[PDB]
């Protein structure tokens, strides 16, 4: 016998942990594309250092896959401290002694 | 006995015609089903043919209509045998809706006479 | 258990000719005004025709429900060995009858 | 359905009897763990074994409910689709017979084809001929590779267990059937002492 | 027209009736506009999975006598209806039949 | 991402979707005798939330229906003076409205919890539902294999000895 | 509010440390193991036998270990180039450069430990045979992964304790 | 006032007397009769005798 | 300063989580206010640090310099409000001057006493730890349920689990003080034990080491501010 | 800076609108439902809007013919929507397998069907 | 399903106890909220004083909405109405009532509010229903019906 974790925690953090793989996937795609788009946009027209806009383009890439998996991550993140935490109670009730 | 519900399917021609079969010479099935299933084979019969029939009739006049009188041979005979299709298949039709809508009246009194539906308690 | 709830997946079906009828008069009501009285009776013929459906049906369905209130069925004696007809009341739902 | 295992008549197991040494099966009954082509491409290869399969199949669940309906939904199905490809090919020959006797014509290929320069009315023929039977083969093979795959996992399931019996769901014919003693004398009314 | 509709309309009413008094303390729940909006949310959020998400398969087989009767067994747990065993042996004799 | 997460009616995006009126043929086939405490009270939640929301139903697709009415009537809005086409139009087409979206699955905590229950309770119920309801049964079967979750009596089961009942949609393995 | 940089920030993001019983909720009896497995030999070597906790700690120095460190040598050292950055005839700028240098260095290699650990560790975590033997010998439960995070936080907290005053401790 | 001089019978429903001043000589151009029944059969008017029973 | 839900979404219950949010605000605290009194310093002393301009000839021509003392004004505070908070400032654990801090005693009392009687599990649960874990859900309540012995179901004598289930549960003693299981452990753990390792049997308990309020250390609580006596 | 932001209204959210002019720039030589609309339109705001009289009156004119010419070319469009939707009705019906696969037990009662009370509702006992 | 030790029937003394808090547990309570005097008026209590904190934080939510979906929402919702879908400016079609709005852009101000003002209530209504929690009162397995006596609520 093993602690058992609880049945509708258990389904709701597969959800999360479901839709955080497939949001983390899309938001790869999406901060490559927006770290290429931005690139492009700043070679375009913006006269400053090279170094200065690769760094633009990588924060803004970074700040575009943040958005696009902001929502997902923060579901999961909720979901697991509320877990988290009931899980902790639950055992420290029983470890007591 | 059948699976109810929207998704199951609907019930088949071969099936319809075994579970008639069934009914008609089951010793489990009782005399007054199988008194209402032989009447209802009996007069089923007589619509499909004589809709056909009708047809046959209907559509030898269509022939030989006034703007039918003078058409190419192709059109004529297109126009002639449109009737004919129609009131066949209405006859038929007819016929299968009788003739399986009293079967499924059968099966359910066979059914209730075996309390195989749920929730049918006396 | 006895809900009785029939699907509506077959009422619209049923119903589409009112609507139908109803579509049409809207339309003749907003013709009229610019229409001829010759170039209106086609539908005046239609509107004629879905109504004496619609009346076939009803009267189908009416001669329907006062069948089921007389419940006449053959029944075989074998000891005479002949099927003969007769006729009872029946108990159903109130609800039923009120309907 | 639940086959009394004293009436379960082991004919699946006489299937296997006859069966060769050099099977596959042979193979699954050492224990031979099939994997479904992972592999897209690999996949493509794998599409064509599905009436191979559906055959061995027949041959070990003669008597399987589910194995019959398969077969004859796969039946069924293979002949709608090839009556229907047929149609469409006939229709679009007398069509394109009977348009090219008025001039009409479809530039949808080139008018002359490349090397062996064969006329557009040929090449049109070639693949309207062509055409249709590859998109039934492509849809039925979707449909049944994807049920035989399911099916063979678990034909190979069960052989690797070494269960030589049939499914539950076989309906064996009635030459399997042991048919019903019907006279059951009740006991005789004895007073309760009591 | 859409008079045969009475078992359809009672159904909500019916089940808006039930509900006792939220002050007499039997289930203390009332949460009607939270439904509303609730449920506003989650079919919006059903409606697109609908839309651009893996649909569910409705292809099933058509052409085998009677493969929709299920008869009770070891994959059905025989945990069905306590009067099922005529329908379940009814449906071994039609599959000995059709076999 | 609503606060309100952990309400017993809330639902997630991704969750097990049941189509409503499937709810109602769901409730055709069960015991109540079959059931514990606990899968007791999960059906009177999911039986009180379907009332809520079932009455609340028709009215989310209110909108849509007079949009398309007036969409339907032309180019014209005679509000109050056309409103007998208006009303006949709307009495046609929000009952396909209402079909429409009482076939569209819903997601539900409650109809995850019953349905995908690692409980006795849970397995009856899919055991019934296999039995009793072909098409619901392989329609939650074909959505559950996609949510990565495995019941022994799904039908597509890689991991099955027995000949499964009912013919197998193609999936990715 | 800058409790980031004041404070140990390095010990969290490392070593298995974002292990909790939410993972341990989601995977499966032999995929739990394995990862308490991990877990209990990153965190607390001192539940596991000297033995074990030699073997894991060879295979995370040869794994992971010792890998991001010459990742993050490696970004640090490429962040190094043209040290003489700020460089005139007239003077050379010693504590300008050596700053510069400094703050961009460090920033290399931690970037680089933090690839080379978030890019290896799955694989090292889940397909590691020597890994896989260690879970099946020691097979550590639920109440076992508990004690294990309270010792951590505890570890954790220590040795922020430990490290309070390194300018002058009389200790009175 | 703006309810009865824009649509009088609404003002007839609602049983406002006519606020229109006339005292400058020519007749209104549109008088009704009042219909104060529902300003009558109230607890603080006349029929405060029928409201009280009925409450 | 460490927020209580994170340290609860950690391993803890609701007064040790307490406890060690407690430490961790006085340390970081005491950092933060350290360093935002050098923040409050540099907004005024901005005209002083270029009031010194004589006294170092540096300064005015090299801008570095400025930021660097600066910086190092800045660090020199924080050392400061690190050694205000942070440091030991050993003190009379008496009810005139505990709690004001002229004196770090609470906080040092509360470390040093976390930093000795810490220490790790060093060992599995074993195989009866567990299960007696298992039968201790719900059975902490203050009315303690009547347990009954089951000849058929609990076996051996009436007495004899009476006896045995009052030492597992009534008698209050954990799976850590059994004979029994003390003997397994040390069984089990016979190669740390042939390391020399010693194996404790109770984990330590950070709430019988940690009191933020400092009653376990036995510190005299402040007269003006605590109706109570402490010794 | 919000006060700026807030207290302020823009210019639109006060200012009585006025036409606008790309909506009637460039038009389509055809006497569509639009035309028609813009017709009607202009001589509503122009009505609306007019100090003088006489023009007034004579759009008064023109909007009552309009009035005419928009309810003609409504009723047409009217008739060819109302056909479509109801050939869609049709076909939509006729190909549809209505499903038939309802549970009959709502089709029979029977303690109903055959008296349960049989007799005994027909003469008390003593 | 274990059951616990069953006390024994109290004497005169724990009578006494049992009555002294049972005594200060009725006068502890305010008139403000009138409450029967039940078995289950202590259960009524929290469960009333869970929803009074619930609906404040609705109350405040619903403010909070109202204040902040508006003026992002709402005030850009006017300039749609500022000028009739074929582009004129918006004309007063009377429905029922010729009204004579004389004013500058009455007729605009006008349907603006009556179409803004629902939008904006409802608005802010739903942004109430999203972000406040009910899960305060709420009890998934209606746990909170248990019975809580006077005598076991404080202890002499």
């Amino acid at each position: 016998r093993d602690f058992e974790y609880n049945n509708q925690d258990v389904n709701q953090l597969n959800g999360a942990f479901i839709s955080l793989v497939e949001d983390e996937k899309i938001g790869f795609w999406v901060g490559v594309g927006g770290f290429a788009y931005s690139q492009f946009i700043m070679r375009k027209f913006v006269k400053s250092t090279n170094i200065f806009a690769s760094v633009t383009s990588l924060f803004a890439g970074a700040a575009l896959a943040n958005l696009y998996t902001h929502q997902s991550r923060a579901s999961y993140a909720r979901v697991a401290a509320r877990a988290n935490r009931n899980a902790s109670l639950a055992l420290n009730k029983l470890m007591e002694y | 006995m059948e699976p109810f519900g929207t998704d199951e399917r609907n019930w088949t021609h071969e099936e319809k015609d075994i579970i008639t079969r069934f009914l008609k010479y089951d010793k489990h099935v009782n005399l007054k089903t199988a008194e209402m299933v032989y009447s209802a084979e009996v007069e089923s019969a007589y619509f499909g043919k004589a809709g056909a029939l009708a047809g046959g009739v209907i559509s030898a006049l269509f022939f030989n209509f006034p703007i039918v009188r003078n058409l190419p041979i192709i059109r004529r005979s297109v126009i002639g045998v449109l009737p004919f299709l129609y009131c066949y298949t209405w006859g038929k039709n007819t016929q299968e809706e009788l003739r399986w809508l009293k079967t499924f009246a059968a099966y359910q009194r066979f059914v209730v006479y075996h309390g195989q539906h749920c929730k049918l308690w006396v | 258990y006895k809900t009785h709830l029939f699907s509506w997946r077959w009422f619209l079906i049923k119903l589409l000719p009112s609507v139908s009828i109803i579509l049409l008069g809207y339309y003749l009501q907003l013709t009229l005004k610019w229409n001829l009285f010759n170039k209106q009776n086609t539908i005046v013929l239609l509107i004629t025709l879905l109504l004496l459906y619609i009346l076939w049906l009803e009267f189908y369905q009416f001669y329907h429900i006062l069948s089921f209130y007389g419940n006449i069925n053959w029944a075989f004696d074998y000891d005479e060995y002949i099927w003969t007809l007769e006729l009872d009341t029946r108990r159903t739902r109130l609800a039923n009858n009120y309907i | 359905e639940m086959i009394l295992p004293h009436n379960n008549r082991q004919l699946a197991r006489q299937y296997f009897d006859s069966l060769p040494e050099n099977d596959i099966n042979r193979k699954y009954y050492e224990g031979l763990k099939y994997e479904t082509p992972k592999t897209f491409f690999g996949r493509f290869l794998n599409q064509f074994n599905i009436d191979a399969k559906l055959d061995t199949l027949s041959k070990f669940y003669t008597y399987q409910k589910t194995i019959r309906a398969t077969q004859a939904e796969l039946q069924e199905d293979r002949k709608s689709y090839l009556t229907n490809s047929l149609l469409f090919t006939a229709v679009s020959w007398f069509s394109i017979y009977q348009f090219a006797r008025k001039g009409a014509v479809l530039p949808v290929l080139r008018e002359y084809g490349r090397y062996f320069g064969t006329h557009r009315l040929f090449r049109q023929y070639l693949h309207t001929l062509v055409l249709p039977l590859l998109y039934t083969e492509y849809a039925l093979n979707q449909k049944y590779y994807t049920h035989m795959e399911h099916l063979w996992t678990v034909h190979v399931n069960r052989l690797n267990q070494k269960i030589l019996e049939d499914p539950l769901y076989t309906f064996y014919p009635q030459e399997l059937n042991v048919p019903k003693h019907n006279i059951i004398v009740p006991t005789i009314f004895r007073d309760t002492p009591q | 027209s859409w008079a045969y509709m009475y078992p359809w309309l009672k159904f909500i009413f019916r089940k808006y009736l039930d509900v006792p008094y939220y002050w007499f303390y039997l289930n203390g729940r009332e949460l009607g506009i939270r439904v509303f909006f609730t449920d506003l949310k989650l079919f919006f959020y059903g409606i697109t999975n609908r839309l651009f998400d893996f649909n569910p398969s409705s292809i099933k087989f058509e052409k085998y006598p009677f493969y929709y009767w299920i008869n009770s067994s070891q994959l059905t747990e025989f945990n069905q209806y306590r009067k099922f065993v005529i329908r379940d042996s009814i449906i071994y004799s039609l599959n000995n039949y059709i076999i | 991402m609503d606060n309100n997460y952990h309400f017993w009616g809330n639902g997630d995006r991704q969750d097990v979707s049941l189509s409503y009126e499937d709810y109602y043929s769901i409730l055709d086939c069960l015991l109540d005798e079959k059931l514990s405490p606990q899968g007791l009270m999960k059906f009177k939640n999911l039986h009180e939330v379907s009332m809520y929301g079932v009455s609340y139903v028709p009215l989310y697709c209110f909108p849509v229906a007079y949009g398309i009415s007036h969409m339907l009537t032309g180019k014209v809005r005679r509000g109050h003076s056309g409103y007998r086409n208006l009303f006949s139009l709307m009495s046609v087409v929000l009952p396909f409205t209402c079909w429409y979206a009482y076939t569209t699955p819903i997601p539900r905590r409650l109809y995850t919890e019953i349905i995908c229950s690692n409980n006795a309770d849970g397995a009856y119920v899919r055991n019934r539902i296999k039995q009793q309801k072909p098409g619901i049964w392989r329609k939650l079967s074909q959505q559950l294999y996609n949510k990565n979750f495995r019941f022994p009596e799904l039908n597509q089961d890689l991991t099955a000895t027995e000949f499964p009942l009912d013919y197998v949609a193609p999936h990715k393995f | 509010v800058f409790e980031f940089l004041f404070y140990n920030q390095q010990h969290k993001t490392r070593n298995g440390y974002f292990i909790n019983h939410d993972n341990l909720m989601l995977a499966s009896l032999e995929e739990r193991k394995k990862l308490i497995f991990y877990f209990i030999a990153n965190q607390v070597p001192e539940k596991l036998d000297p033995v074990d906790r030699v073997k894991f700690n060879e295979e995370l120095s040869d794994n992971l270990s010792t890998k991001a460190r010459l990742i993050g040598s490696l970004t640090g050292l490429i962040g190094l180039v043209g040290f003489p950055y700020i460089s005139t005839r007239i003077y050379s700028r010693p504590v300008l450069n050596i700053g510069l240098s400094l703050l961009i260095c460090p920033f290399l290699y931690y970037v680089g430990n933090q690839l080379t650990y978030s890019v290896w560790e799955p694989k090292f975590i889940a397909n590691n045979n020597t890994v896989c033997e260690l879970s099946k010998k020691y097979n550590f439960t639920v109440f076992d992964f508990a004690q294990a995070k309270k010792e951590a936080h505890l570890k954790a907290l220590r040795t922020e304790l430990v490290s309070d005053n390194l300018l002058y401790s009389p200790g009175i | 006032y703006e309810l009865f001089v824009d649509h009088p019978d609404l003002a007839q429903w609602t049983g406002t007397y006519p606020k229109v001043d006339s005292s400058h000589g020519f007749p209104f151009y549109s008088t009704y009769e009042m219909y104060r029944d529902f300003q009558e059969n109230t607890l603080n008017s006349d029929g405060s005798f029928a409201q009280w029973i009925t409450l | 300063a460490a927020r209580v839900r994170t340290l609860i979404a950690a391993g803890f219950s609701k007064e040790e989580a307490e406890q060690v949010a407690w430490l961790q605000n006085h340390q970081v605290n005491g950092k933060i206010l350290g360093l935002f009194t050098g923040g409050f310093a540099l907004y005024c002393c901005n005209n002083y640090f270029h009031y010194f301009e004589r006294y170092f000839p540096r300064l005015r021509y090299q801008p570095f310099t400025k930021f660097l003392a600066q910086a190092a004004t800045v660090y020199f505070f924080f050392k400061i409000g690190d050694y205000y908070f942070t440091s030991r400032r050993y003190g009379s654990n008496d009810a005139r001057m505990n709690g004001l801090m002229y004196s770090n005693t609470y906080y040092s009392t509360n470390k040093e006493a976390l930093i000795q009687n810490f220490e790790p599990l060093n060992r599995k649960f074993t195989e009866e730890e567990v299960e007696q874990f298992l039968r201790n859900e719900g059975r902490s309540q203050e009315e303690k349920r009547n347990w009954i012995y089951n000849p058929h179901i609990h076996g051996s004598t009436e007495g004899e689990w009476k006896a045995d289930i009052h030492e597992k549960f009534d008698s209050g003693k954990a799976p850590w003080e059994r004979e029994h299981v003390k003997a397994k452990i040390l069984e089990t753990n016979k190669a740390k034990i042939d390391a020399g390792e010693e194996i404790q049997l109770k984990p330590f308990k950070t709430l019988n080491h940690l009191d933020k309020t400092g009653l376990l250390h036995r510190l005299h609580p402040f007269i003006w501010t605590n109706n109570w006596t402490l010794l | 800076m919000i006060w700026k932001y807030l207290q302020r209204t823009n210019r639109g959210n006060i200012i009585q609108a006025g036409l606008q002019h790309r909506k009637f720039e460039n038009l389509p030589f055809k006497q569509n439902f639009d035309n028609l609309t813009k017709a009607y339109d202009l001589r509503m705001w122009y009505i609306s809007n007019s100090p003088h009289e006489a023009k007034n009156l004579e759009y008064v004119n023109e909007l009552e013919a309009l009035h005419n010419e928009l309810n003609y070319q409504n009723s047409r469009q009217f008739l060819f929507r109302t056909v479509s939707f109801l050939l869609g009705w049709a076909l939509f019906y006729q190909f549809y397998e209505l499903p038939k696969t309802y549970d009959w037990q709502d089709t029979q009662e029977p303690k109903h069907q055959v008296p349960a009370y049989g007799d005994l509702e027909e003469g008390g006992d003593e | 399903g274990f059951e616990t030790v069953v006390p024994a029937p109290p004497t005169r003394d724990d009578e006494l106890r049992m009555i002294k808090a049972t005594e200060e547990q009725f006068l502890q309570q305010p008139r403000y909220k009138l409450y029967m005097n039940e078995a289950h008026r202590i259960a009524k209590m929290n469960h009333g004083d869970r929803h009074n904190n619930i609906r404040a934080h609705f109350w405040s939510n619903f403010a909070l909405g109202l204040l902040i979906t508006g003026p992002i929402f709402i005030i850009p919702f006017g300039k749609a109405f500022r000028n009739l879908r074929s582009g004129v400016p918006y004309y007063f079609r009377p429905k029922y009532v010729f009204t004579q709005k004389n004013q500058y852009n009455q007729d605009r101000n006008w349907g603006a509010m009556k179409k803004q003002i629902p939008l904006w209530l409802g608005l802010s209504t739903a942004y109430a229903y999203w972000f406040t929690d009910f899960s305060i009162n709420d009890d998934e397995w209606l746990e909170k019906g248990k019975v809580i006596y006077p005598h076991q609520t404080i202890k002499v």
